[PDB]
């Protein structure tokens, strides 16, 4: 392939700054049946070890396709069992390696009895929203989720610099995750495995962060359709937050 | 008063040149200094009026922007927002930095990541990252602005009531949105109590409401609220469904659960299912807190004729299907309630409650060691229970020998050692 005789042939951030790779490896991804799609998996891997800025920023709108596909077929026909460790790894590096300390997320909520910026008091605590989050050895069925929620954070951290393909993709597996193992299905017209994937409110939450922001970027009716089976959903399980912001969402619409 | 007279020179200049056929931006300069003097000359009568109102300058003002960000020079036009909020508020400007300290919030919400901000001094209290400065404009916005309110008089107008509380309205909206995706409930939760005044007939203040105080902690004032949701508007089943999963929480109230579960089943085909199974769960509740003799089977037989009916309802529920199997081996039925757990794990298998029933009816059936695998491979993927290691400990002392159950014992002291303090 293209791709694959680049490689061969390649075997600062200017090497690509390319516009025709992205397309075919989202194409790559579609199908199970890749020979070589380990190897061009810790491929990726080796770009990200590259520390320079461009590559990880244009690799990682990858993640939801793979997080779809092979943790959904795999964790149901067929078991690859390499992407996880590809995941975990990522998961460590980020969590580990900002200089040799794991991250303390945190912000001071602000106040009205002290002179700022714009306004004056004449006429303070610090709170923690993330970490620390200790690395992990393999994906159990009692810890999967978490880091699946600090992936997609960090995902969303950047969500500036993504294309948007990568936004109709990811309102397409927010919207047929949830509804992929119930009656409403049938609606839809979804085929492939009749399953539920047991998913939790933390979960919701940073879905619907990305969806709002997603829908203010010419993407409607997908993000509409979205935001109709993920309320749904919410009702069924009985979630208060997720049900919570989606209203808040909904009756702020034009 | 010169002044203000250029700068509608200057307005008039561009309505002008508007009609020839790059000149916009000197236009766009002309606009700036035109609303700096503006600005200038309001601070100095505010000044001088210790010791009128125009009609074209805040248009010479204000289309600068409109240009910026209908031109997409949204960091230009973000700068200028912030710029024109840097000025001192006087007794004239106040609706203009509502506006604009509006507008500020919903673009920086809604238009770019935390990754392109820097504090409003630099260019790419001092604000360090993007929500906190969304917050505290929220916070002087609607401090200043709740002494504007109506009041919820209607003798005879209405307009400027409604005004307020579309403004309300979306100001609350705003917050909820900035707090809840990043976990902070409590002052959530005291800010829509302290918004609740202006609500008289209103379902989606008492409705969020409710929503806050069920996710805080606090439970029978949410309860007391849900039960007012249900008189305003009797349609959503849901609302009733979340009382009653409270009623029979930590509280143990159980007459309030029966009750709710009944009006939700006296009311489509997956809200009554779910109705049916709360009902049944509520009598086998009241079935094991029972204290004399016939009482006890006779709130059995109604629950497992409620559980069969809800399992009749719906063919595609595991949850369903375990409870009638649990119900039906608190029976002592054994042989339908194994087959029914197998088809509910054929359903999902990945649970723990499921499987730790499979290990118990298989040691009700003594066959002691396929029980003793089961269990192994269910603390495989659970390395961190407390129950099945109490059950594994029973197991193995009943079948090998103490030193085993001794070794367990020890093993579950160290993880509680290692998980706390």
């Amino acid at each position: 392939g293209v791709v694959e005789e680049w490689l061969s042939e390649f075997k600062l951030p200017n090497y690509a700054t390319k516009s025709s790779l992205v397309s075919s490896l989202y194409k790559v991804i579609q199908e199970p049946q890749s020979e070589l799609l380990e190897p061009v998996c810790h491929q990726l891997f080796e770009f990200y070890r590259s520390g320079e800025e461009q590559l990880l920023q244009f690799t990682l709108q990858f993640l939801p396709e793979l997080i779809w596909c092979y943790l959904a077929v795999s964790a149901s026909v067929h078991s690859s069992g390499c992407i996880e460790a590809l995941l975990l790894g990522v998961y460590n590096l980020e969590i580990v390696d900002k200089q040799g300390h794991t991250k303390v997320l945190s912000f001071t909520i602000p106040s009205l009895s002290k002179p700022s910026v714009y306004h004056e008091p004449s006429s303070l605590s610090k709170v923690v929203y993330s970490g620390p989050h200790p690395q992990r050895e393999m994906l159990t069925a009692q810890n999967r989720f978490e880091v699946l929620t600090f992936l997609l954070l960090c995902y969303n951290a950047a969500l500036t610099y993504m294309p948007s393909v990568s936004l109709q993709s990811l309102c397409q597996i927010c919207s047929r995750i949830c509804v992929c193992g119930y009656p409403r299905q049938h609606v839809r017209k979804y085929k492939g495995i009749s399953s539920r994937i047991p998913v939790s409110s933390g979960f919701m939450v940073q879905m619907l962060t990305g969806i709002y922001f997603a829908f203010y970027n010419g993407e409607w009716d997908l993000a509409q359709k979205a935001l109709d089976d993920i309320i749904y959903r919410a009702q069924l399980e009985l979630y208060p937050e997720p049900l919570l912001v989606a209203n808040a969402i909904k009756a702020s619409l034009p | 008063y010169r002044l203000r007279v250029i700068a509608e020179a200057y307005a008039t200049k561009g309505l002008c040149l508007e009609k020839l056929p790059d000149r916009e931006q000197d236009v766009i300069t002309c606009y700036e200094k035109a609303g700096d003097i503006a600005l200038l000359y309001l601070q100095e009568i505010e000044r001088v009026i210790l010791s009128e109102l125009g009609f074209f300058l805040e248009t010479g003002l204000q289309r600068a922007h409109v240009l910026y960000f209908k031109n997409g020079n949204l960091t230009r036009g973000v700068g200028r927002f912030r710029e024109l909020l840097r000025a001192v508020e006087t007794r004239t400007t106040q609706n203009l930095r509502m506006t604009i300290a509006r507008q500020l919030a919903e673009i920086l919400l809604r238009g770019m990541c935390e990754q392109s901000y820097w504090n409003p001094l630099e260019d790419p209290f001092c604000p360090q990252e993007n929500t906190e400065e969304a917050l505290l404009l929220l916070l002087i916005s609607e401090s200043m602005a709740n002494r504007d309110a109506v009041l919820s008089r209607i003798p005879e107008h209405k307009s400027d009531r409604l005004i307020s509380l579309q403004s309300a309205s979306v100001v609350y909206d705003l917050l909820t949105i900035a707090l809840g995706r990043r976990g902070q409930y409590e002052m959530l939760s005291e800010c829509l109590e302290r918004a609740m005044k202006f609500a008289f007939e209103e379902f989606h203040l008492w409705y969020q409401f409710a929503l806050s105080l069920m996710a805080a902690g606090k439970s029978a004032r949410a309860v007391k609220v849900l039960k007012e949701c249900i008189r305003l508007k009797p349609d959503d089943a849901t609302i009733p469904l979340l009382a009653a999963k409270l009623c029979m929480g930590s509280l143990h109230w159980l007459e309030e659960a029966e009750k709710f579960a009944k009006t939700v089943v006296d009311v489509t085909s997956e809200f009554k299912a779910k109705g049916y199974l709360a009902l049944g769960l509520t009598y086998s509740l009241q079935a094991t807190d029972a204290s004399l003799r016939g009482m006890q089977e006779v709130l059995q037989r109604k629950a497992l004729l409620a559980f069969q009916r809800a399992h009749s309802l719906s063919p595609t529920d595991h949850q369903a299907a375990f409870y009638l199997a649990l119900q039906l081996a608190i029976s002592r039925q054994i042989p339908e309630a194994l087959g029914y757990v197998r088809q509910a794990l054929q359903l999902q298998g990945d649970d723990a409650n499921s499987l730790h029933l499979l290990a118990l009816l298989l040691s009700a059936q003594k066959h002691y060691h396929d029980a003793l695998n089961i269990i192994d491979m269910a603390l495989s993927e659970y390395p961190e229970n407390f129950i099945l290691l109490f059950s594994k400990v029973k197991l193995q002392s009943l079948c090998r020998g103490p030193d085993e159950a001794l070794l367990t014992c020890k093993h579950m002291l160290q993880i509680w050692k290692s998980c706390y303090n």
